[PDB]
């Protein structure tokens, strides 16, 4: 299959992510714009609990980025 | 083997080539149509790549009949072919029934093409 | 439960029996002398020097040792490039050592002769003839080749469908070779250490060179790294080195000289191009599925041992076998006897074979052999 | 492997391309019909509802094919438009030749032979449309029919094709009564079956399209129920559920 | 093979034509048919190989009448043989219609071969016969020249044969024929010889149902369905 | 060689795509036929009632002409096309020759239509093996069967479809000159043979009879039950 | 409570297995032998009795041999035993095969004879003629002139109990049975794995009549495909060594091979050929008569109500395997225990079949189409 | 999932605790469990819960193939795992994946039932049953194929109560309505509604969770995807 | 010609025609055609090797093998 080996990686990561050391939580931050690894299972609460979408800087957000860089 | 032909069914869902054509439509200049109580207003973004291109030449919003107009999003060469065929079907209707083609019927005939 | 008790009682009786049952001059004077006798570890000499010889020897993994000759030795007897035994305590060459036999390479040599005549192989006269002048006639009568000034191919590759008879012919050549036959164990050539197998291949040729006129049978050439993808991972790198070592020793910078190589492969396509190239293997004797005259002959040879009615027609049975390898034809003969054993008839009849012909070919999922389609008649 | 050409036959005698198209009908709005003594009905799910879409066109999944026949389409949208036109053409062509409305089974057999041909000829893909036919003919009376992309057809007292067809068929088999459908009862069966098959909650009028064919004064009178008529049937089903409460 | 067998259009690097050879292979699936040509006449013998007791014997047609003076035996695909047999039957009658005379056995064999050759002409009836036919036909007839037997093959190649065998066991039959055949053989002697060879090369015993025999001789007409004499000749042998 | 392509041959010599078509016939419901002295009879199985589905539309046994009737086994739609073409030819044969179609002619016509699909790519070989039973003019009863390969054969009695081989083995022992002695005895032989592969359903049988002097009549379900009971009594008498 | 007697028999048997020197000659050898003795290969033999011996450290010093029992057994490649310090050959060479090979040998077969198996009688006949019959009555094969078939392959859908036939052969076999999975040749080291295949066969020849079972042969040999990516499985080399052992020069002596595969098409043609697998046995999914015997055997040792209809379950559902029948019987017993009835009602069997067959979904729209 | 838990108890707890009942019944003990759910909700919680309440050795082997013919080790994933389970006679092995073909075959031969001691119960818990091999699915190797459904409205209320046990819910909260508001939830989603709702309170710096906070969380956990003009069919 | 120099080749043999026939042949294969031709002549006992014997060598080196096939004659 070839693709199966990549799928095997997704399963292995999902098993580790499950519940990790509850209080000493190993927080995992993901910024991959890929639907193939974006299975519903990864998106399930208990895996990627919070989803934040980054909008293209608009007016006001751009003014802040420009002011800080200048 | 699927996604390379429109003559074969997807092994589960639908033929992918029509969906790829929709992708080309998506990569098109923005076109906005607003039906209103007393009329329909259609618009497109016509931006020449360079100042040299003349803005008075090829026209994106083109009349098909006195009361019927068409706007397009997608590959520009393909639009001219359907702009001609749609106009012709409107004329064939006038010759056969001596009435300007109804807008609903023209859309059905254009869709068949 | 009483029957179970009888077995338990039997076990108890055995337990009672076991408990009740419970209730040369070499080992003499020679041992007293033997324990003092010292050891001499083997090592290989690489050089010699003027005046004090100071021969320097690599032990085999230890170090280059500058060891003087032992007092009770002859300096002439010790020689450069000669295996020697050096006592660790006295640090001197007490006794020289004879050259290593390398027995594993010696083991591969057939030594025994397989008892199969060329007569038993059947339906491949042309394949036998091609092998005869690369294996028997050039060695037995080299004069004819010299008269035309034509060299023998000195190499043969036997390839064909499985069960054709390639190895059967090879054992037959071994029976009448009249020269050393060296069957090669393919797994033995692959070794745990890097290039350890490649060292063995050099030894294989060296053994072949020492004997005069010998044939080496590399059966299952695919096992001996018979491919050269040689990808970046280089998983087969150790085997690929072993394959190249065979190729160079086989031909180039002085080749076999008196060695004829016979290689047999079920899949010829997989074999690496350099090995396939001639000179390494000039002849390409492909074995083929037997024709109807061959199919009758293979049936007759296989069935000669079996007791059968004298009126059986092998020609009909061979015709009923459209494309059968020799092994499958042998399978029909054995299966026909098994049906007679099932019905307890000592002498088999033509019908028994026909049932076997259906069983060996049609009953197997060939699909073509079994016809449900009216299609053609 | 043995896919691609409708022409290739698998080693198990299976035309996968035809089978794939028949499976494909599932991704479509639910269409169901009940034979109904003294009537016949076709009900469809109006999927893809949006505030901007006008819905000016009368109907969307229900098309009349004759004065006395109608069909509901579930499948590829373009293929449906091709088939509906041909079905309308065959109906008038029979009337021109014999001056009598086409018997319902015949209109179905004719489209089915066209659908069948596409499967036997290499160049084209098998049709992706399956449809339900409601009509009245003098020879066999009120009838309901189903057509498949394979080109096979059948007459069903009740059947469903789009979306959760098995769920509707299971509900229909238990609820349906032979000879006692009595049109108004059949309309109720449809609203109840629709509620189960659709994941939609409350079965709002916009989501459902109901067409009823009856023979009145010797003339078939195919009618598509207006939203107000559909709304009253929905309220009655909701009230019946309220009556069921506590007792259930 | 090794590819280049996808169509008769492709040519092998060796220059051989695959597909034509594959059609020659199909004949082997056929039952053996033996034809012997003698001055008294041509004898055709075939192995009926009836599949089931229930099926009617007549429906399997291994020996057919092209015309009163010509008879044919087919080994290979049943449907393919029918198309070729019909052409020979139309052609013999058309030659009579145009020339008011009986077509020679060689000319019928030539005419049938012409359709067989069009495996892929690309001009004649396009969409028909895209592949080689899989049937070998033995045409035995008495013409003006005299008794003649002609063998056609799937590749359109035809030859006059004093004795010939087609189908499975053809190879075995031919070897037997070379020993048995002689120029002075009578038709009666040939008829006995053909069945004797057929019995040796057929697994089933040569009972009257198993073997169908045919004989065309100058004095008589086709007479190629010996009936109940199948029992008489077999018992005498 | 290759299975995929109707015209590519095989090194052994086989058009596999045609053989793959025969598989669809085997997956079809069992149908049997017998040749009777005056009552040629064909039997069908697997009525397979589907509860809310009308069974007038399912028509495994379809008549082609007054003297000839046919039963198909295989893909239902492909069968509908072949039956209609055979029906047109029967009428055309009457227009071209004013004599009713002999049974052999219609089987040869059905074989030719089937062969024409086999000959070229762009067409799928028809997946049906119809059994045609009728009495020709001159009142001779005949039974013929057509394979998807385009071959046709004449059979005293034959079975097609699922478990066809089992029915044929049963007929090989059962079919006798005595069995065709009486019109009822011939109907009984079809019922007995059909019962073996029809399971214990009994109701799942639709035997149809050709009088050879009259017209095809589908037997009434009650009439079929009476014959089934008579067979059970005869079996009890043998016990 | 007859279980106590059975438990006692098992404990007594273990005790029996647990309970299974010369005045001067042995003591002298005990003195001669070192407290620690290291076993090493023999490289060269010399008449003086000082013979070169290879070792892990490679000290090949010629060493004297003084073996009281016998010193004539020395051979090239023999594993001699040497003193830890003096390094002299102590005596008779150690004669033990590699540890991985020892695990395969099986002395006890849990299943009994062919009685437990039902409806595979044709399959039983083939295995017996190839395995049990030649040993029991060798004369018949010689008189026929046939050499007994030495190789068998059992190929069937999952749960047709191909392994059960192998377990039955183990119960009644004179021959030592070596049970090796095909997937037990994963040796990571280059080499070694093909050598292990050689080791299993050499042991089989040493034990004279022997039966080799290689369950799941698909892993060891499939396709013989090219290296492709260049990973190079080396499994193909392992399969080639097995192919060599079965019929690759020399002879196989008296060793019989039984091999079982769920899928036979994948297996490479060379391995599945006459001469390596002379007889081929096919296990089909059970029909009706075979199902009746299996259902009876599984329910034979359980409480059965008169109400239960074994025939109804077999006829109503077609496709269940022999293993599936056993699962229905175990599930039915659990279904009854829920109601606290040791006796099993017909209702329990009906519920049981439904629970076991919930994962088997097959077929698409192939109903109206044909 | 109470019915599912009882079936798991029957396959694992009942044979180990009472071997005699099976012998008296005449039925061999069930040795295989497969937990499959399309959402898959609860499959591990059952396996982890069995692990706390086991009284048997629990071995977890959710790892992939690093051993076998790779540079790693030989037969570690299957042959070694069973041998360790033999050392501890009451043992249950939980597998969270069908892996590399040679390894999967080795698992099948070990699970065939050559274990006379047995007392080894495999709680395989992998979704997408269709991909799994039929030989692994064969009843002798895996006796039961328990299915974990998406939680029903009653079940969602029960899961909501379990995860709202520590939360300070204000009086007037309707947990029942919140279960109804999210239909076809994945159970973990019900757990998510509580965690997100609590964070709304945490950002507002209050420990008093309110009905609105649960409703807003239901929307945040819920995800909706749509495309336009691809609505053909 | 270079390899066949030792062998008694007939003057009639034309190397250019043989070379045209041996398309895509490595030099060693060309040597092989010469070596095989010598053995082929030896099999028939020919004192000298004719051009046709060389042609047979080309087929044997290719492993093509030759026979009458019909559809050709
Ligand atoms: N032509 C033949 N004459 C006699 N026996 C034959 C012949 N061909 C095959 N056999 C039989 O087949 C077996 C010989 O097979 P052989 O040792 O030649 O290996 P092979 O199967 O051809 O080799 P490979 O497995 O590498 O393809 C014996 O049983 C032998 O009797
Ligand atoms: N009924 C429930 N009550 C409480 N929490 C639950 C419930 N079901 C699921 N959960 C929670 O949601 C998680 C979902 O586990 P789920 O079984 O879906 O995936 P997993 O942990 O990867 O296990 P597996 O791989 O076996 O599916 C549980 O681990 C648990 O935290």
């Amino acid at each position: 299959g070839a693709d199966r080996e990549v799928q095997r990686i997704l399963l292995e990561l999902l098993n580790q992510m499950d519940g990790f050391d509850q209080n000493v939580n190993v927080k995992v931050i993901m910024a991959t714009n890929r639907a193939d690894t974006l299975d519903p299972a990864l998106l399930r609460p208990g895996r990627l609990d919070r989803k934040i979408e980054f909008p293209l800087p608009d007016r006001r957000q751009k003014r802040l980025i420009f002011s800080t860089i200048t | 083997g699927y996604s390379f032909s429109l003559t074969t069914f997807s092994p589960s869902g639908k033929l992918v080539q029509i969906e790829y054509a929709l992708a080309a439509v998506a990569g098109g200049a923005p076109s906005v149509g607003i039906k209103a109580a007393n009329g329909v207003v259609l618009a497109t973004e016509k931006k020449q790549k360079s100042i040299l291109y003349d803005e008075r030449s090829v026209h994106k919003v083109e009349p098909i009949t006195k009361h019927i107009g068409l706007v397009y999003s997608g590959m520009g060469p393909d639009y001219r072919v359907l702009v001609h065929r749609a106009r012709k079907l409107a004329q064939q209707y006038y010759l056969v029934y001596q009435e300007p083609i109804p807008t609903a019927q023209l859309v059905q005939r254009v869709a068949s093409v | 439960d009483d029957i179970q008790q009888l077995l338990k009682k039997i076990n108890e009786l055995t337990g009672i029996k076991e408990s009740d049952t419970g209730l040369l001059a070499a080992d003499k004077q020679t041992l007293q002398s033997e324990q003092p006798l010292q050891v001499a570890r083997c090592t290989k000499i690489i050089n010699a020097d003027s005046e004090d010889p100071k021969y320097i020897i690599n032990v085999k993994q230890f170090a280059k040792f500058v060891v003087d000759l032992s007092d009770q030795v002859a300096p002439t007897d010790i020689e450069e490039g000669m295996r020697v035994g050096v006592d660790r305590n006295k640090y001197q060459i007490h006794i020289p050592l004879p050259p290593k036999i390398d027995p594993t390479v010696t083991m591969m040599q057939v030594e025994e002769k397989p008892d199969v005549t060329y007569s038993d192989v059947g339906g491949c006269k042309e394949q036998i003839e091609k092998l005869r002048e690369v294996v028997e006639t050039p060695l037995l009568h080299p004069e004819r080749f010299v008269n035309l000034g034509i060299e023998p191919p000195k190499g043969v590759l036997l390839f064909g469908p499985p069960g054709t008879g390639k190895t059967l012919c090879a054992r037959a050549v071994a029976n009448r070779t009249d020269a050393c036959f060296i069957r090669v164990i393919g797994s033995e050539l692959v070794q745990k250490y890097v290039g350890e197998g490649a060292r063995m291949v050099r030894e294989l040729f060296e053994m072949a060179r020492t004997k005069k006129a010998c044939l080496i049978f590399f059966d299952e050439i695919d096992a001996i790294g018979g491919a050269r993808f040689d990808d970046g991972a280089g998983g087969d790198n150790e085997v690929q080195r072993t394959m190249l070592e065979l190729i160079n020793q086989l031909d180039g910078f002085d080749p076999r000289g008196n060695i004829k190589v016979l290689m047999a492969t079920n899949r010829p396509d997989t074999l690496d191009p350099a090995l396939m190239r001639p000179g390494r293997l000039d002849r390409k004797i492909e074995f083929s599925l037997p024709d109807l005259e061959g199919r009758t002959h293979i049936f007759k040879i296989h069935a000669r041992s079996m007791s059968v009615e004298r009126d059986i027609r092998f020609e009909l049975l061979a015709r009923l076998c459209p494309n059968s390898t020799g092994a499958e034809i042998r399978s029909v003969c054995t299966e026909a006897g098994m049906f007679a054993i099932r019905a307890r008839r000592k002498i088999a009849t033509e019908k028994d074979f026909l049932e076997a012909v259906n069983k060996v070919i049609k009953s197997y999922a060939k699909f073509s052999a079994t016809p449900r389609y009216m299609t053609y008649n | 492997r043995y896919d691609s050409r409708t022409t290739i036959f698998s080693p198990e005698g299976r035309l996968y391309q035809v089978e794939y198209a028949m499976e494909a009908i599932g991704h479509a709005g639910t269409c169901l019909g009940i034979l109904a003594n003294d009537g016949v009905l076709l009900a469809a799910e109006r999927r893809n509802i949006h505030k901007l879409l006008d819905e000016v066109f009368f109907s969307e999944k229900i098309y009349k094919l004759n004065e006395d026949m109608a069909c509901s389409v579930a499948g590829i949208t373009s293929d449906a438009n091709v088939l509906t036109n041909e079905l309308r053409l065959i109906a008038q062509r029979y009337l021109l030749q014999y001056q009598e409305p086409i018997p319902c089974e015949q209109l179905v057999t004719a489209l089915c032979d066209i659908k069948q041909a596409y499967t036997q000829f290499g160049g084209k893909r098998p049709f992706g449309v399956s449809l339900l036919y409601i009509g009245w003919d003098k020879h066999y009376g009120f009838q309901l029919y189903q057509s498949d992309p394979s080109g096979n057809y059948g007459g069903w007292k009740a059947t469903c094709i789009g979306n959760n067809s098995a769920a509707a068929v299971s509900m229909l088999k238990q609820d349906y009564k032979e000879g006692e459908m009595t049109l108004k009862s059949a309309l109720a069966l449809a609203i109840k079956v629709l509620n189960k098959t659709m994941d939609v909650s409350k079965l709002s009028a916009e989501k459902v399209e109901i067409a009823t064919l009856t023979r009145e004064n010797g003339k078939t009178v195919i009618r598509v129920l207006k939203q107000k008529e559909v709304e009253q049937l929905i309220k009655k089903h909701e009230e019946e559920e309220a009556k069921a409460e506590r007792e259930k | 093979r090794s590819e280049y067998d996808r169509g008769v259009n492709t040519f092998s690097p060796e220059g051989r034509l695959f597909q034509v050879e594959y059609a020659i292979e199909a004949i082997k699936l056929g039952s053996t048919a033996i034809g012997i040509q003698t001055s008294e006449g041509v004898c055709l013998a075939v192995e009926k190989r009836i599949t089931s007791p229930l099926m009617e014997p007549s429906s399997i047609e291994k020996i057919v009448e092209i015309d009163a003076h010509i008879g044919c035996a087919m080994s290979g695909l049943i449907a393919d043989a029918k198309t070729l047999i019909d052409k020979a039957r139309v052609e013999t009658q058309n030659h009579w219609f145009t020339y008011n005379e009986t077509m020679t056995v060689e000319s019928v064999t030539q005419a049938v071969s012409n359709l067989a050759l069009q495996f892929g002409e690309e001009d004649a009836d396009p969409g028909a016969m895209s592949r080689p036919f899989g049937v070998a036909l033995l045409f035995g007839g008495v013409d003006e020249k005299g008794p003649q037997l002609f063998h056609m093959d799937p590749s359109g190649t035809f030859v006059q044969c004093d004795a010939r065998a087609i189908g499975s066991a053809s190879e075995g039959a031919q070897s037997s024929l070379q020993e048995v055949y002689h120029k002075s053989m009578t038709l009666k002697e040939a008829i006995k010889s053909s069945l004797i060879i057929l019995k040796q090369v057929m697994e089933e015993k040569l009972n009257a149902t198993n073997i169908e025999l045919a004989t065309v001789q100058p004095g008589q007409n086709f007479h190629m369905f010996t009936k109940e004499e199948l029992e008489e000749v077999i018992k005498d042998i | 060689s290759y299975d995929r392509a109707i015209t590519v041959f095989s090194p052994d010599g086989h058009l596999f795509q045609v053989e793959y078509a025969q598989e669809a016939v085997k997956k079809g419901s069992t149908a049997v036929g017998v040749r009777g002295r005056d009552i040629v009879v064909l039997g069908v199985e697997k009525k397979s009632v589907a509860k809310l589905q009308d069974e007038r539309t399912v028509r495994k046994i379809c008549a082609l002409d007054d003297n000839v009737c046919m039963a198909f086994a295989g893909l239902t739609a492909d069968a509908r096309i072949v039956i209609n073409r055979a029906r047109v030819e029967c009428q055309s044969h009457r227009l071209t020759v004013e004599d009713p179609v002999t049974v052999e002619y219609i089987t040869r016509y059905i074989a030719s239509l089937k062969q024409r699909y086999t000959q070229s790519n762009g067409r799928r070989p028809f997946g049906i093996s119809a059994l045609i039973v009728g009495f020709d003019f001159d009142g001779t009863p005949r039974l013929y069967q057509t394979d998807p390969s385009g071959t046709y054969h004449a059979w005293k009695a034959n079975a097609i479809g699922r478990g066809a081989k089992s029915v044929r083995e049963f007929l090989e022992k059962n079919y006798t000159d005595e069995a065709i002695e009486t019109d009822d005895l011939t109907i009984k032989l079809v019922i007995k043979a059909l019962l073996e592969v029809v399971q214990s359903g009994g109701k799942n049988i639709e035997l149809a009879v050709m009088r050879r002097d009259q017209s095809l009549k589908i037997l009434n379900p009650e009439e079929i039950e009476k014959y089934v009971a008579e067979i059970e009594k005869e079996k009890e008498e043998n016990e | 409570l007859e279980r106590i007697k059975d438990y006692l028999l098992m404990e007594e048997e273990f005790i029996r297995n647990q309970e299974q020197k010369q005045e001067e000659e042995r003591s002298k050898v005990d003195d001669l032998r070192g407290t620690p003795m290291s076993v090493g290969t023999l490289e060269e033999i010399i008449d003086d009795n000082h013979a070169i011996v290879s070792t892990s450290v490679g000290s090949e010093h010629y060493v004297s041999i003084l073996s009281f029992v016998d010193k004539d057994l020395l051979e090239p490649g023999c594993s001699v035993l040497l003193n830890h310090k003096v390094h002299a050959v102590i005596g008779v060479l150690m004669d033990d095969t590699d540890p991985l090979v020892t695990v395969m040998k099986v002395e006890k077969a849990p299943q009994e004879t062919y009685a437990d198996i039902g409806g595979l009688d044709n399959q039983i006949q083939e295995i017996k003629e190839s395995v049990e019959l030649p040993l029991t009555h060798p004369e018949y094969y010689e008189e026929m002139g046939i050499k007994p078939p030495k190789g068998v392959i059992l190929y069937g859908p999952p749960g047709t109990g191909k392994t059960l036939l192998a377990k039955a052969v183990a119960n009644q076999t004179s021959a030592t049975f070596l049970r090796v999975v095909g997937s037990e040749l994963i040796q990571k080291y280059l080499g070694d794995g093909p050598k292990l295949v050689r080791e299993l066969f050499r042991v089989a020849e040493e034990h004279a009549p022997s039966i080799v079972f290689i369950d799941e042969i698909d892993a060891i040999g499939t396709k013989r495909y090219d290296s492709n990516s260049g990973g190079e499985r080396e499994i193909q080399r392992t399969m080639l060594e097995l192919l060599n052992q079965l019929d690759g020069f020399d002879s196989r002596g008296d060793v019989k091979v039984i091999m079982a595969t769920n899928r036979i098409e994948t297996l490479d043609p060379a391995l599945i050929r006459p001469g390596r697998i002379d007889r081929k046995i096919e296990f089909p999914l059970p029909d009706e008569k075979t199902k009746k015997r299996i259902f009876q055997i599984h329910t034979s040792r359980m409480t059965l109500a008169d109400d239960v209809t074994l025939d109804d379950l077999i006829m109503a559902k077609d496709d269940l395997s022999g293993a599936d029948i056993k699962a229905i019987c175990t599930e039915a017993g659990l279904m009854a225990l829920r109601e606290r009835r040791m006796k099993v009602t017909n209702e329990d069997f009906k519920k049981s079949k439904e629970n076991v067959l919930y994962k088997k979904q097959e077929g698409t729209p192939e109903g109206l189409y044909l | 999932l109470d019915k599912q838990i009882k079936e798991i108890k029957e396959v694992i707890e009942l044979p180990v605790k009472h071997p005699e009942l099976f012998e008296a019944l005449g039925i061999a003990q069930p040795k295989g469990v497969l937990l499959y759910g399309p959402p898959g909700t609860g499959k591990t919680l059952l396996a982890r819960a069995v692990a706390h309440h086991t009284d048997c050795t629990f071995i977890r082997v959710s790892g992939s193939e690093l051993v076998q013919k790779f540079i790693g080790e030989g037969a570690r994933m299957v042959r070694e795992l069973f041998v360790m389970a033999r050392e501890h006679a009451p043992s249950i092995i939980f597998m969270d994946e069908s892996e590399v073909q040679r390894t999967m075959l080795e698992l099948l031969n070990q699970l065939d039932g050559f274990e006379a001691t047995k007392n080894i119960k495999v709680i395989m818990a992998t979704n997408r049953i269709d991909i799994l091999d039929s030989a692994l699915l064969r009843p002798g190797r895996i006796d039961r194929k328990i299915e974990f459904p998406p939680p029903n409205e009653e079940a969602r209320l029960d899961i909501l109560k379990i995860h709202s046990r520590k939360m300070n819910l204000t009086r007037g909260i309707n947990l029942r309505k919140i279960a109804e508001l999210m239909p076809g939830a994945s159970g973990a989603e019900v757990k998510g509604v509580c965690t997100e709702a609590g964070m709304y309170a945490l950002r507002e710096r209050r420990v008093h969770v309110t009905q609105e906070d649960f409703e807003m969380a239901v929307a945040k956990v819920m995800q909706k995807d749509s495309e336009k003009n691809m609505s053909i069919k | 010609q270079i390899h066949s120099r030792k062998m008694n080749v007939s003057p009639d043999v034309n190397y250019e025609e043989l070379a045209r026939c041996t398309d895509d042949f490595n030099g060693a294969q060309c040597k092989a055609v010469c070596v095989e031709a010598g053995m082929i002549a030896l099999r028939r006992g020919a004192t000298e090797l004719t051009h046709e014997d060389y042609m047979e060598g080309i087929l044997e080196v290719q492993a093509k093998k030759k026979a009458n096939l019909q559809y050709y004659a």
